[PDB]
């Protein structure tokens, strides 16, 4: 039987794979790299751009773009370059063979759909199509029927929760605190110590540090005190260059603007309160099993002790007599690719994705039509 | 000085007047054009 | 009587007439006036 | 003689002046602004935070509280900021003068009679007060003494059935979609186009947009196939960054969610709905009065075509042997605040007032013993 | 009485004076010269190191440092022979005696801060000490409330928006191009025409051929064109040794490296790029009065012709809708001095200075705490 690939288009990376597979095949930065000086060394085989891991490896030579930003692709030729690297060079499968799947942040502008579309069926050729919101997948992937979700990505942040099998579009907040967004308050604050970040290439290189040296407070003023008052919470790292750093307060600092927007100067609230307000849009029959079933999504939430402090801040919002348990599985920065994977496994599903006649008969404008 | 202090008070209906309680009496006094009496620079070139 | 070339500077008309009779009664030449009343000079000890 | 205050604090507008005027002394938004950046220059003589026109004015810098919805003063030491400013800087008159006359939403909560009252008694000494249905006022107003009145503001809609200055309390129908969600559904399709709103302060430029673009369709489901044709239905508003937007199918798609609220989750039906509901609650002796005299109110209802569309879908529902006519006259933002005008001034009026002693004596509970 | 001193640290040069004068009463690099040599006569009073004015006139036999650069004091003793040097020998009063402002550049290292304060407290015994971001300074000097200050310094250039006296500390953009990376530029320019400067002793003469014979391009390749065919732009210029130089299109292309970093190397945006990109970061209802006032300051803002520069290529960036101004005072090359002798004379200032008596209590870590 003809499997899907499944590629998430997500933001920051690209992660994709073979329909009912347990982990995607390719995991890489959806990035893409082009040399900003005058070429020196002669009859290199110089390349016009570097895609994926290539760019990241040449990275020092290059200036490094991504065609996402808020989840909205903003520069369409190179994200062309980083499907065209997926299918040929990465996954290395002819895509006219079998279906492939594509993922979505909710609420989002028109011609974003056109685009995803007719570039699968004309450029790269793919038989048959889908493309979903990325919060039902994460839910479809994870085990369960009933959820809510904090869906939060490199790029964007958004609520939408699900009762067995249904979705409710009443109910969206979103939010463009990110993983990226994280990364670039922690330039700007790792500057209090006297390092400095300028380039596309090292602001890649805090991404690092983001990733090893930070953690989320189980209550933020305590451990501000007893990091302003003892030393001993302050640990240390290897630059590319073999400088080491040290980081002490500042490392919980920024990955708790998820809890304060208010640090880069948003107006709304934090992932806590979107979380609670997104139930409260909810009919009084669906909040307690909503209360219980919290899923968080996107990789942007997997910090050490994030989970306990939501576990903690709702229970300060809902009613006490409510349960709160936070579902945070080890996949759930793949869980968008796992749920449209297995998804797209189903002998059932195959009924659903938009055939190449489809588009050929109606045009790409049925995707407006019949997502969400 | 609006809470903080005891002789300073605001009239009732407007933002710009103020109340002081002066020796004889209170006194209500329009903030209209102070600024424009109180500036005064004259240019030693044109002095000169 | 000015007339605001743009909001931060500004030109007496040509031959002004009040200008004129003041530069006569005082003494001074139109053009010292006309210069100095629009202008202004700051100076620090090694430039202005 | 003491004239007395009348004061429609509504929901979105505060409306007021003196009985027996003929349009209202002060028009302001209702919302309280605090700063929400960080004060940085020194001595500039800021202000804690702003009501009205300033905080509308200066909206960049802060976040904009609307201390009510739904008609429920929801934050008191907001709320209160709003009053001080409409008697003491606005109108320019102390309420420590002469009585007041206010206003409110059918339906809403207890304890917002008992909380104003008190309010207006100790804090603001008032030395007596009234309280009356918006949509009674709007009958004065228009001239009439029996009707269907539709006061449709912001906050909340609500249809009030009168036969000869006799209610009907069992037929009155109250629903709370109303301008304030044509605004936050505005933002939640504007987002399709690619402009962005998320923020309070440029919540209040959707709030604009709808005022001047806006119109109401006759029906929506022809102009759903007519914007895949036209772009005659398209028009461009500048926005105070300079930037150009041109805006299409959402002119009738967001504006238009009063006539069919289905869209956003809810059970209820749309203003037609209940206003044929409304007279179905109503006796038989009196149907074809009703039909007859349905007035129009309040700032929601100043679409240039909502009568034709009123008309036509009653007209669907009803028996068209029946007849239906739609009262909308030009003043129609107004006539809430102008029948409070002329009926404060009647001199028959003059016995109603609650007074402070009767307060006094009675404590908060008095006002659901002496009005409606 | 006890006035403030107001002492601009800049980076190069110290301009130095009294709170109320209207430009400072010392103006000298800050710069520290060792002699290279072996001095070589016996009995002749010599003296170790020289500070600003004496290490400009003898540069011959000299060493030149400077302790501060890209706003960072980066040598803690020379730093203090500096200061040294500014209250003993140069303003010629004693620091004990006075309160001081000093200037910073934002978003800088956290223990810049911390040892600029230990330093005036223990060392110079100050009563009382302040730091103030620079580009706030500029705006009460050119006499607004809201704006977008364009300051560039010898050491560091920075954008900081200010609207209605917020600093909107997100947007606060900073870059490491300044007036001593265009001076070393120029050396790397002058060698085209064979003319060499490869020593510290002669980099001051580089920076004072900068001075007088450079300007600025409205439209830089028609220039270029111009210049490359026509001999009649260029100039000549006197050594001290008494050779003459000529120079031709280069004494415009150092200044264009602001607009075009590139011609350097660097990724980020140069001026008016970033300046545009600081106003985008505020939110929307402010944006027109940012694009009305910007105010250049500092003295790397001084070549003739930049100031229509960005006004014409801010408008190729900006709305056609838009009225785009450049507010360019020829007095800006001591905007930021001005912009603090009038602070430090505001009375509703006196409350906000660090006095030694609270140092003494709280020890080092006051100054984020109470301090600007």
């Amino acid at each position: 039987e003809t499997t899907a690939l499944v590629c998430d288009n997500g933001s920051g990376l690209v992660k994709a794979g073979f329909a009912g597979d347990d982990a995607p095949r390719a995991v890489f930065p959806s990035i893409v790299g082009r040399p900003r000086h005058q070429g020196v060394m002669v009859g290199m085989g110089q390349k016009d751009s570097y895609v994926g891991d290539e760019a990241q490896s040449k990275r020092g030579i290059l200036t490094l773009k991504y065609p996402i930003e808020h989840g909205i692709i903003t520069n369409w030729d190179d994200m062309e370059k980083i499907w065209h690297h997926t299918f040929y060079n990465e996954l290395r499968v002819a895509p006219e063979e079998h279906p492939t799947l594509l993922t979505e942040a909710p609420l989002n502008p028109k011609a974003n759909r056109e685009k995803m579309t007719q570039i699968m069926f004309e450029t790269f050729n793919v038989p048959a199509m889908y493309v979903a919101i990325q919060a039902v997948l994460s839910l479809y992937a994870s085990g369960r029927t009933t959820g809510i979700v904090l869906d939060s990505g490199d790029g964007v942040t958004h609520n939408v929760p699900i009762y067995e099998g249904y979705a409710l579009p009443h109910a969206i907040m979103r939010l463009d605190l990110a993983g990226r967004d994280l990364t670039d308050y922690l330039m700007k604050i790792l500057t209090e110590r006297g390092y400095s970040f300028v380039t596309t290439a090292e602001r890649e290189i805090v991404r690092d540090i983001k990733e090893k040296l930070c953690y989320v407070a189980l209550d933020f003023e305590n451990e501000m005190a007893t990091a302003a008052s003892s030393s001993s919470l302050e640990k240390s790292y290897e630059l590319p260059d073999g400088q080491v750093i040290t980081i002490g307060n500042e490392r919980f600092r920024c990955p708790e603007t998820l809890f304060q927007p208010s640090f880069i100067g948003m107006e709304s609230a934090g992932i806590h309160e979107t979380t609670y307000n997104s139930i409260m849009k909810c009919d009084i029959d669906i909040r307690k099993d909503l209360y219980a079933n919290n899923v968080m999504s996107g990789g942007t939430t997997m910090y050490p002790g994030i989970a306990d402090r939501m576990q903690k801040e709702i229970t300060a919002l809902a009613p006490s007599t409510m349960k709160i348990k936070i579902i945070a599985p080890p996949e759930r920065k793949y869980s968008v690719w796992i749920g449209g994977s297995i998804l797209a496994s189903l002998s059932t599903f195959q009924q659903m994705w938009i055939t190449k006649q489809e588009y050929d008969e109606a045009g790409p404008s049925i995707v407006h039509r019949k997502c969400f | 000085h609006l809470n903080k202090c005891a002789l300073f008070e605001k009239p009732r209906m407007s933002n710009k007047a103020f109340i002081i309680k002066h020796f004889a009496d209170k006194v209500e006094y329009q903030c209209e054009g102070f600024l424009e009496k109180n500036k005064d620079t004259v240019f030693e070139e044109q002095i000169k | 009587g000015f007339a605001s070339r743009d909001s931060d500077s500004c030109t007496i008309p040509p031959k002004h007439e009040p200008l004129t009779i003041f530069c006569d009664l005082m003494g001074v030449d139109y053009e010292e006036m006309c210069h100095w009343l629009c202008h202004r000079k700051l100076a620090t000890a090694t430039e202005t």
